[PDB]
């Protein structure tokens, strides 16, 4: 871990910017700038299809960031605010485990590879899923469970 | 009249073929329609 | 195992619908309406040569939806009245083991994953081989022994 950096709104934290192989993503609903003005002074590119701003990484300076994996076994996974289940095509947590402001948090695998990135996600009763950010061997895709909400 | 009647049958080349245009395209919307519940009929009878 | 999420579906119970995946299943043979009034005021599609009749499970309570799986490897299975076999491609149970009422009951692996949901089923001798509505990948199919009785 280590390679979150928050996203300041003029009076509040509104989410996290995770550095991932060579970019570094923040999820496009955050509305705010990443606290290191290394990284926000980077432009960004964004995608409302993805709900993601990229940016390539200062790497030369910023050798901290994450491994990444595109390997989604079914099993439980990291993400900072508590465990999660995958099962089928979703990630699920307890209702209570996340909430708005959470958003940009990335879920790692047993081995410390980011596998996600959390925008949200939809309260079904017990659990919730969660909406992510999640790539194949070759692209990014994002993943929706019906009436989630961006966090 | 110096000639017989006409009948039902008689009608004009011009007409004629704009009563197959309309038959035809008629007809071919609903030749395809037809061909498209058939094949999923057999595609539904064949799956089990 | 213990995710009995079977839902009766009328005043003298014929059936139980159930949860899988993210929708709900009931046999369309059986009469009634689902107790919960959060399922029986869905819409459901019918298929009568399935057998079946399918709704989106609601995602306030769709935390409580079972796990499912197309695989089907022979050997043993288990259901809510006893212990289910799959051999040469069938499901089959002792004699007496079900009954009329238990249309709608799904039979689970060792994972508690669902794999099949009874219909009904034949009497050969000591074993009942049953009618059940099983998946292949995306796709549902129905197997039905010679003889068979809707329960």
């Amino acid at each position: 871990n280590d390679c979150i950096f928050e996203v300041k709104h003029e009076g509040k934290v509104t989410g996290y910017a995770c550095l991932v192989g060579d970019k570094v993503m923040k999820p496009a609903h955050v509305k705010g700038t990443i606290d290191n003005a290394d990284l926000a002074k980077l432009a960004f590119k964004r995608s409302s299809k993805y709900d993601l701003e990229c940016a390539q990484i200062p790497v030369h300076m910023k050798s901290d960031a994450s491994k990444f994996t595109h390997e989604k076994p079914e099993g439980y996974y990291n993400w900072h605010h508590g465990a999660v289940q995958y099962s089928g095509g979703r990630f699920t947590i307890p209702t209570g485990a996340g909430k708005p402001g959470d958003s940009g948090r990335p879920i790692f695998d047993n081995k410390g590879r980011v596998v996600a990135i959390v925008l949200g996600g939809a309260n079904e009763g017990a659990r919730t899923a969660l909406s992510v950010v999640t790539w194949n061997k070759d692209i990014v895709t994002k993943i929706t469970p019906e009436g989630a909400e961006e966090w | 009249a110096s000639h017989t009647t006409l009948g039902v049958q008689d009608i004009s080349v011009t007409a004629m073929s704009w009563v197959q245009k309309i038959t035809g395209g008629v007809g071919l919307v609903v030749a395809v329609a037809a061909l498209i519940l058939i094949v999923v009929l057999c595609v539904s009878f064949s799956r089990h």
